């Protein structure tokens, strides 16, 4: 559950992120299929090479679903709706992953906001991941 | 893995027991009605759309009954499983493309299948035998994943 | 979330339990500590030999509250405020361990419930015991 | 554990570079903020109430430089972590009382020092063999439980 102060630490954290939102989606999941090979199953139609457009592209798409989560942080389940069903229904990727890119996001992000990233703000950070996991879960069954 | 002959003998003669055709259709079967992402894999398979379909479904009780023959034939070899099942890791990670999680999640199921058919046979002391062994297996089809 | 039709098989299933709910807390709890021994190191005060006291005791305990939820399933955030937070603030148990504990009372359920417990009940019970953990690990951070 | 010649000089190299002492003093003080259920383990540290009193904490810091100092020494025999750590994970389960899960969690948060610390150069790969790495000595400390 995210206080206030939490919520202003992920407003703030996410707005120095900005445009290059993107970017660092890509750099998150390129490190994910590095660190923790068995996400790749998940992607075999995918060129997974380093540079790759298909997952800068998909890299993209996540980054704007946090953008968009973000702006509704009050409202996450209806705006992440869609996204709930699609991964609850047609994707089916088991639950464990989620925790696995969101650790990977935190780096991605711990490595671009050197000051940004404080004890406070991580903190602020991983419980925000963990809940548009628990989102983007919740219909699963 | 490392189990004691205690432990070795009880998982051999509980398993004697058991109906490998009838328990590997359960225990897919309940795979798929109790952790329905699970399904991703099998559209195949005809109708998946509620419990009684899943347990009901010809492909669903022959698949079961591949997996856990595998399995049952793995009970032999406690002593090697990465050897044993060394070319399915290979090919359930570069063709089928199966998520390692689920390896876990049969085996947990499994578990569940065996208490229910054995009721108080299936003692707290061999329930722990069996969750190292259904671990060693998911560990062992997980080895050769990159 | 729990679907109407979740809440009645948890309630007929808990029903059968009736006044075994006691024993079957502590048949689950040795599950536990035998087949996974880490889960120990939350219990290092207890005398943890087959049968004793603390044990049963505790597992009563346990299975009260069970109970409770069951009762409540509707309003298990009110109904187990008390003990999510003795859960956050006191005892502290990683999270992780709830996943153990609940895949050693479904064991527990299926061993002694032959008749009762079908494919969807065993769905039911393990969707019910993820939100029983997720409501005891609501105030952790 | 195993690992490649280029993920074992890529983990040396940057080793080298780290300050045991102020690194460990952040990565034991985040994961206390972070993941505070850990701060069980602490009660006799003094005041661990808000961000600040943790990472400011003496006894934060001078129990993250023991600790990560015990990590470097690993690094130094990444062939055998098992036997490198047996005495101390007989300790943690014994006379500590420490979930094991906790090691896994300091593993992460100490990736998210090293990339806060180094930016760019805690590349993708480099982060891959820094976490079969951690993945390890948590699994060497947990080796040892009963
Ligand atoms: C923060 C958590 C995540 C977010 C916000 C997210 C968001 C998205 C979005 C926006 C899409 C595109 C939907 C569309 O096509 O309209 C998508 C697709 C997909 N996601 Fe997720 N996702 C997340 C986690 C994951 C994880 C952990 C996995 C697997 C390890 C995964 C696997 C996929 C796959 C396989 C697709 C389809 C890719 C394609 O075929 O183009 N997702 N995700
Ligand atoms: C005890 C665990 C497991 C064992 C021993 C096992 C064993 C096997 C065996 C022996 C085959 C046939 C290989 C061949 O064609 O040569 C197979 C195929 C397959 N398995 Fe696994 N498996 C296990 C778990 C799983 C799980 C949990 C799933 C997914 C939910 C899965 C999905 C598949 C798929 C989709 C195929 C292809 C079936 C076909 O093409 O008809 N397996 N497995
Ligand atoms: C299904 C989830 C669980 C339920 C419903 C539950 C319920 C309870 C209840 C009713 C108490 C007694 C509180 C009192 O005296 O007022 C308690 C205490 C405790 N629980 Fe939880 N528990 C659960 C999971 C866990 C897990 C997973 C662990 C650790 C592996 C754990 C460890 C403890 C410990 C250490 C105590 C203190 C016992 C003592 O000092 O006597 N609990 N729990
Ligand atoms: C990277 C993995 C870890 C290593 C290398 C490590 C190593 C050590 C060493 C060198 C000591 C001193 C033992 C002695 O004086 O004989 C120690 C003590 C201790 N460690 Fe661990 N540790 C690790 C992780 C953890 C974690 C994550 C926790 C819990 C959150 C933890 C909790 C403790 C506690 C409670 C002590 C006792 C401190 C005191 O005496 O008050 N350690 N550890």
């Amino acid at each position: 559950v995210l206080s206030p102060a939490d919520k202003t630490n992920v407003k703030a954290a996410w707005g120095k992120v900005g445009a290059h939102a993107g970017e660092y989606g890509a750099e998150a999941l390129e490190r994910m299929f590095l660190s923790f090979p068995t996400t790749k199953t998940y992607f075999p139609h995918f060129d997974l090479s380093h540079g790759s457009a298909q997952v800068k592209g998909h890299g993209k798409k996540v980054a704007d679903a946090l953008t968009n989560a973000v702006a509704h942080v009050d409202d996450m389940p209806n705006a992440l709706s869609a996204l709930s069903d699609l991964h609850a229904h047609k994707l089916r990727v088991d639950p464990v992953n989620f925790k696995l890119l969101s650790h990977c996001l935190l780096v991605t992000l711990a490595a671009h906001l050197p000051a940004e990233f404080t004890p406070a703000v991580h903190a602020s950070l991983d419980k925000f991941l963990a809940s548009v996991s628990t989102v983007l879960t919740s219909k699963y069954r | 893995v490392h189990l004691t002959p205690e432990e070795k003998s009880a998982v051999t003669a509980l398993w004697g027991k058991v109906n490998v055709d009838e328990v590997g259709g359960e225990a897919l079967g309940r795979l798929l009605v109790v952790y329905p992402w699970t399904q991703r894999f099998f559209e195949s398979f005809g109708d998946l759309s509620t419990p009684d379909a899943v347990m009901g479904n010809p492909k669903v009780k022959a698949h079961g009954k591949k997996v856990l023959g595998a399995f049952s034939d793995g009970l032999a070899h406690l002593d090697n499983l990465k050897g044993t099942f060394a070319t399915l890791s290979e090919l359930h990670c570069d063709k089928l493309h199966v998520d390692p999680e689920n390896f876990r999640l049969l085996g947990n199921v499994l578990v569940c299948v065996l208490a229910h058919h054995f009721g108080k046979e299936f003692t707290p002391p061999v329930q722990a035998a069996y969750q190292k062994v259904v671990a060693g297996v998911a560990n062992a089809l997980a080895h050769k994943y990159h």
